[PDB]
């Protein structure tokens, strides 16, 4: 029956429509290996850490170091400065 | 014929005739006398 | 005295080929609602989210979204047709709260074993300023 | 939820439940009017407030007020 | 079942008791007045019929009437511009030198000043330059005397008399059966093969027995007057056969089927007249002659009386599949019972026809000399992308009219609305993401180029010589459309148009005609907002007839009406949850498309067609070809196309265009006097005159009809309706001006 | 014969089966998406989900990029490609630690579309999550890092 | 003269606007026959600007630098022309105007439907009423001094 006091998941639709619940296709070694090496990835704080120090001294790394022939900010000003309207 | 003239009486019916005759008053008052900036009489 | 009716399951639902105006996860982790009527037979009947419905003859049980979907069919069960109806709320855990008509009668028709709420025994003008009841958790119709 | 009140300067012409289209209002019995019956909001956790019933009253002033308070997943008419 | 005409006497009686009791039709409005909102109620529901009543035949009976008012006033309309054609023109001046005469029809009196409006238009007239293309369509027509004209503006003065008798007629004396309305066969078998048809026909008929003989005298440089009248050469062949010599057959190679022989006046050469710059009036008679054809054949489709033909409602039926159920099921009993529904799918298709001959009449000018009057054709294309894109706003309105008013399932039900209606959802949640993906890869890319210019970094726009967005496939079709005359349209002499085949430039009197447009990566871009805008447009019109019944926020709002102003502060708010508060959203849009077409149309036309052309064939176009360096970014429209081109408007003081100045200010002003209705709301305004009705009981001079603010709706419609009017004659003000100045 | 039907039976939920929805092929080939796999652990579903998105974002930052012309730096324009595989990984971490708490159960259906009852998918859990965003991760930058090897012998470099 | 403007007749600005009016005036008629009936347009134009400019300088109007008239409202009774004569031309109007108004609305108010009389007006009871207007400021100062102007307690 589509109504049942006893089972609202199926009363209400609560379904997994597209999940396989079959085992794994992929074969270990390969599943041990990203286990083994992903594993200090996997505790949430830490990454957010890793992720927020990690990515934010990286940009400042990379600004810090930028060279001219990539920014037209570092490079500067190569013409001779102009003159205002009435000053300088 | 009463009901006609009640017709014509309504908002704006007469709000037409009124200010149709109100415009060609100050078209003519404007065509013999044009421009004016003041009260020339005193 | 009155009892409100179990809602029975098993009791059929309108023929109906589905839309996109019906459940969603609020269903299933919040709440729900169910009316039920009895009909004399096989109508057509708008349905207050998709297009059309059958209605079939005898109980029809409904499951809808909103308790407003409900009192809105209903009325128009009511009116259209000339049908009896009550709906009810009901939760995850599978427990069910009847809802309407809450006394058997419906609440236009003065029932007596029905007990005053929110009624305030004065001139609506009569209450009180704001800074009487500053810093007080109370509203001046609360009162 | 939204706050609804009756006043006393209710005259019982019903109006005011028939037009809720949630089922907040009801009628009880009352001796203020010759109608004997007085507008009551015992179930404003439904209300939605649209204020149909104060589009329905007929005393100056109103009757039925909704004072439109805390909103919640029924105030806001979420199927959803 | 047998088709015949049907009609009742004396239904209703002619009468002024009526006329002197406002609001007769409504049973509430004609109790008059106890407040100000009465007024405006018996102005916006006297066309509401189905309101008045719910009789179909009484309605059926008030619609056809008054489309009899409504061409009354079209012939009474016909008649002022041939009268003023006769009267008030420069026609016969302009019609010896049209390349440099400026059409003009209307005269004004020297009353306050305004005398300077009568400006110097050629011919030794004064006057007022007129941009509606009469002049073109008189000359098309072989037209040489003001006579013809008068006698033209007479003709139309009675039919706008027989119109109007025949609305009171069929109103008052004979009304037509709800029966004789409902036979749609006989109705399409009528206009497709009767009105069209013979239409056509005739028209066909006046052409190759007067316009294409009398444009030969012209286009031979023969003074008008000069020029045999029209039935002289109906009566002696022997002038035709002088210019056309296979009148000499008399007929015969028509029942003979040597119809080959008529190649001389019958051609499809296609592409232009080099002389005038117009389309071969030859090809132009023979269209009207096949098309006669067509829609006479088309005539015979419907079975009325005697068995042959087709029945609609079977066909409808027959119309089913996997998908749809048992879709057309059920139409025929809603398009012969409802009247907004015929009023739906007529204004969308009408509206859509006027878009469409808005692009053709440019593409293809029908008339002589029209090509390059630029104040003509600017005026043309922009008027009829307006009507379109109201009509079709109208179109919206009208389906939800009928979803709220006429629909029924448990009465006329048919398979695919209720689907439709079933998945409405799915629908709307779809074109919403394809109007956020539109409008990020269309108008986002021109943010991206306006931010790229202003940083200094040409190279990375979306441009031509940057990042190429080329229009691969409209760039395809045009080369084939250029192509096709000899391959694929032996037949055809020429190209389809002058903006397909590459050369041919057509220049009248120093001024192009045609030349190919250029397509670019700015019209790539300009064409991804137009897609933008329309989609924009049809989610809020298809999202207002889909939701009008129900929605999850309000499950009976077809109970509320088709017109009203919200449910309430409740739910979160539920302010234009109707679908008149959709149609009133999307004529905003409309508004917005529209605009940006027209503004693409005048940029385009100026930058990369129009303009003047040297004795050794060197254009110089209007402006400098900047359209596609220049259109590809904002601040580009902004500087290069309005501050630019608005120059003429704000200059015409002294002049006699400075009536365009006069009213570019003014609908700039009424425009922003829309943002007060539509900023605000009447509550404000309510108490505000609490105040003011206040002051007027202190004097004794307090009126009875009580005064009261504009309800929610109109608030939202006077609102709407002043924006357009600013906006739209803004944009008129400034083309004209603009147009009339450097064309 | 009719092609559209309610949901799984049942036509007061609201949606409907079409072959967008339900269909042999689209069901088989989201039942073998990553994302998909209740059974298996979240990490390998990051690493699998990581491995073709980090791969798939070096393309347009590359060829669209301010650098995109000066081919010495062009190519390395995927530094960015990682930037953003940053970026996302943060946007999971602080998705799942503010949707699941320490101790709380999985919020996957536990429910088969045949009304049989299943396991619910621990991606739903604080810790699948957290092991999700690492597999998300640590497969990103390897895709990006794949990608950007290989700038050879291919018509759009 | 008054605040550094001076008299029009002595402007030489206002003599060379009047002359560039003319000359653009007649710059148009070159292009048409004296006979023609553009040509007798644009000299009836010609003779009413010469009018208007010496009617202007004639009643004494000061100019600007810009050589056009300036208005002195200040009360200056060399101006009263300019604005304290039409004003209160004006006022007398406007006054019956209202005036008449106002009693068309007590006239209607006792009615048993007074709105009907305010969508559909009673044009005999407006003619009767409309000549009151001519001597509206001492009835309207005849009811201020006897209490009937304003409404009591309001
Ligand atoms: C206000 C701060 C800010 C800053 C400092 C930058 C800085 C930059 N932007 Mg951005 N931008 C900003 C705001 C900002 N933007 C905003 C508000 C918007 C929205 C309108 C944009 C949208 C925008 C776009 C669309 C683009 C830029 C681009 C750029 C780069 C252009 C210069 C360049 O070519 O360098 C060098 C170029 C590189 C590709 C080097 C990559 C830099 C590495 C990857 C740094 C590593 C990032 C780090 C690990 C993670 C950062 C998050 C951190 C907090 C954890 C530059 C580094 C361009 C770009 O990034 O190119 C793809 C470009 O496409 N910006
Ligand atoms: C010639 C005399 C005549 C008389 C005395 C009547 C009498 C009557 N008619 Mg009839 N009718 C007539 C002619 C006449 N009609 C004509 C010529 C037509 C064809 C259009 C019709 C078609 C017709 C219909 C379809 C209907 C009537 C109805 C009625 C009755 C309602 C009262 C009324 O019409 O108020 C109306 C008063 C008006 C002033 C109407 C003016 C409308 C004009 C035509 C619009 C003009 C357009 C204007 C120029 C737009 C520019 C505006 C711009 C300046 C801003 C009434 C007894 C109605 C009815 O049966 O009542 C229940 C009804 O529905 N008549
Ligand atoms: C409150 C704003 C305002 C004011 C104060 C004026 C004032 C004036 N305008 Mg202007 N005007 C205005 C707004 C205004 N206008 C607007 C909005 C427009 C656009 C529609 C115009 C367009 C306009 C034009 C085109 C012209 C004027 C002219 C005039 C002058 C005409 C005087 C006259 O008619 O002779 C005297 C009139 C009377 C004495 C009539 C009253 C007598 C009554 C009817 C009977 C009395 C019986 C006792 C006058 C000084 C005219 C002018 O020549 O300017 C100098 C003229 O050519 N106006
Ligand atoms: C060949 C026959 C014929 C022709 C030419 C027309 C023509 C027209 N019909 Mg009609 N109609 C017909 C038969 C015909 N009808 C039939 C058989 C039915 C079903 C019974 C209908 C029912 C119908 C309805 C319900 C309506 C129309 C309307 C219209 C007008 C649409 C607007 C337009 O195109 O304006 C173009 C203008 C012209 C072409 C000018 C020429 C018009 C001449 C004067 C009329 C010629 C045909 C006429 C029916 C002859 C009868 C006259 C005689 C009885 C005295 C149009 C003039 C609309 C309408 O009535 O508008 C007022 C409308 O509402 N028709
Ligand atoms: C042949 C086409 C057609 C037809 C016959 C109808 C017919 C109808 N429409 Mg529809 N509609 C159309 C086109 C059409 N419409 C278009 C093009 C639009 C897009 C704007 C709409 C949008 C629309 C809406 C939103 C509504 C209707 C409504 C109605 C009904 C009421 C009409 C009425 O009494 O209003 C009376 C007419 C007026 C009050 C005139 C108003 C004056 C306008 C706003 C100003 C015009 C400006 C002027 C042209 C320029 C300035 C001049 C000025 C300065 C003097 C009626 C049956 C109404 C309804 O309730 O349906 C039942 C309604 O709500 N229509
Ligand atoms: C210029 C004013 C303006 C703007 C920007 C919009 C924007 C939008 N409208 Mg609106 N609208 C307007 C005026 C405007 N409207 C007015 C005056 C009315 C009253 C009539 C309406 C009424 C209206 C209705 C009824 C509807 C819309 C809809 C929409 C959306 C269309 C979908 C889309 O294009 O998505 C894309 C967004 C854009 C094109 C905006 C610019 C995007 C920029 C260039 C990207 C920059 C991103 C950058 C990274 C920013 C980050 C910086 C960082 C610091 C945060 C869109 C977001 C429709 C809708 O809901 O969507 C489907 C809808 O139905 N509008
Ligand atoms: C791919 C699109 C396309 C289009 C839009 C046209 C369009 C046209 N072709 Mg055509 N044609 C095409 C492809 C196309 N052709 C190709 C690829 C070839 C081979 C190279 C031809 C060869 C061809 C010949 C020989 C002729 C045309 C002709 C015509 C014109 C009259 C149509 C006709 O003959 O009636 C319909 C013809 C039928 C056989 C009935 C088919 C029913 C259709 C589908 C409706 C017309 C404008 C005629 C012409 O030159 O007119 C001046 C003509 O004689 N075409
Ligand atoms: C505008 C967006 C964009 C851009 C600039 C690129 C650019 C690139 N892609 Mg990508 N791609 C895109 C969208 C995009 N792609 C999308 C939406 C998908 C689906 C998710 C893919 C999936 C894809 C795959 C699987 C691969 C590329 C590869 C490549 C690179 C070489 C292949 C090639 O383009 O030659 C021509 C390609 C043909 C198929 C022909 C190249 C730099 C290849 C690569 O990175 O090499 C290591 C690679 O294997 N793309
Ligand atoms: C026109 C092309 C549309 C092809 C629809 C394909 C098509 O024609 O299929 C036709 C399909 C078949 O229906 P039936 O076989 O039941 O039709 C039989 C009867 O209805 C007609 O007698 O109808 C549907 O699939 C329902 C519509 C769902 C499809 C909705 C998708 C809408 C997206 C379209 C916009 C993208 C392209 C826009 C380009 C302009
Ligand atoms: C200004 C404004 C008003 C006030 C505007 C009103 C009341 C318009 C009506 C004004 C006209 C002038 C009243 C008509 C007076 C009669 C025509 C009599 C005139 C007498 C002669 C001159 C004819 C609203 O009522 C309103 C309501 C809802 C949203 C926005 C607004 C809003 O913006
Ligand atoms: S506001 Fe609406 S829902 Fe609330 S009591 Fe009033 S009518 Fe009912
Ligand atoms: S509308 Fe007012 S008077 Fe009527 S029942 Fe409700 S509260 Fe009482
Ligand atoms: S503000 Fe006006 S439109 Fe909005 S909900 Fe309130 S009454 Fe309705």
């Amino acid at each position: 029956v589509y109504f049942d006091l006893e089972d609202l998941g199926n009363t209400t639709g609560q379904w997994d429509l597209y999940g396989s619940d079959a085992p794994s296709p992929y074969n270990s070694l390969q599943s041990k290996f990203f286990e083994t090496f992903a594993a200090p990835f996997t505790k949430r704080g830490l990454l957010l850490k890793f992720l927020i120090l990690g990515g934010g001294s990286t940009l400042a790394y990379f600004s810090a170091t930028a060279s001219g022939d990539i920014l037209p900010i570092k490079k500067g000003p190569q013409l001779p400065p102009q003159l205002g309207p009435r000053l300088g | 014929m009463r009901d006609l003239k009640t017709y014509l009486s309504v908002a704006p019916v007469a709000s037409t005739l009124w200010f149709a005759a109100l415009a060609g008053l100050l078209i003519e008052i404007n065509r013999f006398f044009p421009d004016a900036l003041t009260f020339p009489f005193f | 005295g009155f009892t409100p009716p179990e809602l029975d399951p098993n009791t059929p639902s309108p023929i109906f080929g589905g839309s996109t105006g019906g459940l969603l996860r609020k269903a299933q982790v919040e709440e729900f609602y169910v009316i039920t009527w009895e009909s004399p037979k096989e109508q057509i009947f708008e349905m207050p989210t998709g297009g059309a419905a059958i209605m079939r003859e005898g109980p029809n049980l409904l499951k809808l979204a909103r308790k407003e979907q409900c009192l809105a069919l209903g009325t128009r069960l009511r009116s259209k047709y000339k049908i009896k109806y009550q709906f009810y709320r009901v939760f995850p855990s599978g427990e069910v709260q009847y809802l309407h008509p809450k006394d058997g009668v419906y609440p236009e028709k003065v029932n007596p074993g029905r007990q005053g709420v929110g009624v305030n025994f004065r001139s609506i003008g009569k209450n009180v300023s704001p800074i009487e009841v500053k810093f007080t958790g109370k509203q001046p119709y609360d009162l | 939820s939204h706050s609804v009140k009756i006043y006393d300067t209710c005259i019982g012409c019903t109006q005011c439940v028939r037009a809720c289209p949630t089922d907040v209002l009801e009628m009880i019995p009352w001796g203020g009017c010759k109608a004997k019956q007085i507008a009551s909001a015992p179930r404003t956790e439904d209300c939605v407030g649209c204020k149909r019933c104060e589009s329905a009253c007929p005393t100056d002033f109103l009757s039925v007020r909704v004072y439109l308070w805390h909103e919640t997943t029924r105030s806001m008419g979420l199927a959803y | 079942p047998e088709v015949k005409i049907l009609v009742d006497r004396d239904p209703i009686k002619t009468s002024f008791e009526q006329w002197a009791k406002p609001g007769h039709f409504s049973r509430t409005i004609a109790k008059g007045p106890d407040t100000t909102t009465w007024i405006w109620n018996l102005h916006a529901d006297a066309h509401d019929f189905d309101s008045h009543t719910s009789d179909l035949e009484e309605i059926s009976r008030k619609v056809f009437s008054a489309h009899f008012g409504q061409l009354s006033i079209i012939f009474l309309w016909l008649s002022g511009m041939y009268f003023h054609g006769a009267r008030f023109s420069n026609y016969e001046a302009w019609l010896n030198d049209p390349t440099h005469i400026r059409p003009s029809a209307q005269v004004v009196w020297p009353i306050v000043g305004q005398e300077i409006l009568n400006g110097d238009v050629g011919g030794g007239f004064r006057g007022i330059q007129i941009t509606s293309g009469f002049f073109q369509i008189w000359r098309a027509s072989g037209i040489t005397s003001e006579l013809q004209l008068y006698c033209t503006a007479i003709g139309a003065l009675v039919f706008a008399a027989l119109m109007l008798f025949a609305g009171w007629f069929h109103y008052h004396k004979a009304a037509p059966k709800l029966v004789w309305f409902q036979d749609v066969e006989s109705m399409l078998n009528h206009h497709l093969a009767g009105l069209l048809g013979l239409g056509s026909l005739s028209w066909a008929g006046h052409q190759v027995h007067v316009s294409l003989p009398i444009n030969q005298f012209l286009n031979a440089g023969v003074d008008p007057k000069e020029i045999p009248l029209p039935h002289e050469f109906i009566l002696n062949r022997d002038l035709l056969a002088q210019l056309y010599p296979s009148f000499a057959e008399g007929a015969t190679p028509f029942f003979t089927l040597n119809w080959s022989k008529y190649a001389d006046f019958l051609t499809f050469r296609g592409g232009l007249d080099p002389l005038t710059g117009g389309l071969w009036l030859t090809d132009i008679a023979h269209h009207h002659l096949a098309i006669a054809i067509l829609f006479l054949i088309a005539g015979h489709m419907y079975r009325t009386n005697w068995g042959i033909g087709h029945g609609i409602k079977d066909i409808l039926e027959a119309h089913k599949g996997p998908f749809t159920g048992q879709g057309h099921k059920g139409l025929y009993e809603i398009l012969t019972t409802s009247w907004h529904a015929q009023l739906s799918i007529n204004l969308a298709m009408l509206g859509s026809l006027t878009i469409i001959v808005a692009h053709h009449m440019y593409a293809m000018p029908p008339y002589p000399y029209l090509a390059t009057d630029y104040g003509t054709q600017l005026s043309l294309f922009t008027h009829h992308m307006w009507i379109g894109g109201f009509l079709i706003v109208g179109a919206a309105a009208h389906a939800a009219i009928f979803m709220v008013r006429d629909y029924d399932p448990t009465t006329r039900y048919n398979d695919l609305l209720d689907r439709v209606l079933r998945h409405r959802d799915a629908i709307i949640s779809h074109l919403n993401w394809v109007c956020i993906f539109l409008g990020f890869h269309s108008f986002g890319l021109y943010i991206h180029n306006d931010t790229m210019s202003a940083l200094g970094r040409p190279q990375d726009m979306f441009s031509d010589t940057a990042i190429q967005l080329q229009p691969v496939f409209a760039q395809w079709i045009q080369n084939t459309h250029a192509l096709a005359p000899g391959t694929t349209a032996p037949g055809a002499t020429t190209s389809t148009s002058l903006t397909w085949g590459g050369g041919d430039l057509v220049s009248v009197g120093g001024k192009v005609a045609l030349l190919p447009i250029p397509l670019g990566t700015a019209d790539f871009l300009v064409h991804h907002i137009h897609a933008f805008t329309i989609h924009v447009t049809v989610l809020i019109l298809l999202k207002g007839v889909l939701f009008a019944r129900s929605s999850r926020l309000i499950p009976d709002k077809a109970n509320l009406g088709f017109r009203f102003p919200c449910d309430g502060p409740g739910r979160g708010g539920t302010c234009q949850v109707s679908a008149w508060d959709h149609v009133f959203l999307g004529l905003f849009w409309m508004y917005n498309a529209i605009s940006v077409v027209i503004f693409h149309f005048s940029w385009k036309m100026q930058s990369d067609v129009w303009g003047s052309i040297n004795d050794q064939g060197v254009v110089t176009h209007i402006t400098g070809g900047n359209f596609a360096q220049s259109s590809i970014t904002i601040n580009g429209w902004l500087r290069d196309f309005l501050w630019a081109q608005a120059s003429q408007v704000i200059q015409s003081y002294g002049s006699s265009l400075s009536a365009y100045g006069l009213f570019f200010l003014g609908a700039h002003f009424v425009w922003a006097f829309s943002l007060m209705f539509l900023f605000s709301g009447r509550g404000y305004w309510q108490e505000l005159i609490e105040s003011i009705v206040w002051a007027h009981n202190k004097l004794k001079v307090a009126p009875a009809t009580q005064p009261r603010a504009l309800s929610i709706v109109q608030g939202r419609a006077v609102g709407v309706t002043h924006y357009l009017l600013g906006g739209i004659a803004t944009t008129w003000a400034f083309f004209l001006a603009r147009i009339i100045a450097v064309g | 014969y009719q092609v559209v039907q309610p949901i799984n039976g049942d036509p007061f939920i609201g949606s409907l089966e079409t072959p967008v929805t339900s269909s042999p092929l689209v069901a088989w080939y989201l039942s073998n998406l990553p994302g998909y796999r209740t059974a298996v652990n979240p990490l390998l579903r990051g690493i699998e989900v990581g491995l073709a998105h980090g791969f798939l974002l070096v393309g347009p930052f590359v060829k669209a990029g301010p650098l995109r012309n000066t081919e010495i730096a062009g190519q390395a324009g995927s530094l960015a490609a990682g930037g953003l595989v940053v970026i996302l990984s943060i946007c999971l971490t602080i998705y799942g630690i503010s949707s699941f708490n320490e101790g709380d159960p999985s919020t996957a259906p536990s429910l088969t579309l045949t009304g049989r009852k299943k396991q619910p998918d621990q991606l739903q859990t604080a810790d699948g999550w957290a092991k999700f965003t690492g597999g998300f991760f640590f497969g990103g930058i390897s895709g990006v890092i794949w990608a950007f090897f290989l700038l050879y012998v291919l018509d759009l470099p | 003269d008054i605040a550094g403007l001076t008299p029009c007749k002595d402007s030489k600005q206002f003599a060379k606007r009047e002359k560039q009016s003319i000359k653009k005036l007649e710059s148009s008629l070159k292009l048409y026959a004296p006979d023609s009936a553009p040509a007798l347009a644009i000299n009836a134009t010609i003779e009413k600007t010469k009018r208007r400019f010496d009617n202007y300088g004639k009643q004494g109007l000061l100019c600007g630098a810009d050589g056009l008239p300036h208005l002195i409202v200040s009360g200056d009774q060399r101006h009263w022309g300019e604005f304290i004569t039409p004003g209160i031309l004006f006022l007398y109007i406007a006054g019956w105007i209202g005036w008449v108004g106002r009693s068309y609305l007590i006239a209607i108010r006792d009615d048993k439907k007074p709105t009907q009389k305010e969508i559909i007006i009673d044009v005999p009871l407006a003619t009767r009423l409309v000549f009151r207007g001519f001597s509206w400021p001492i009835a309207a100062y005849r009811e201020l001094l006897n209490g009937e102007l304003v409404a009591k307690d309001v």
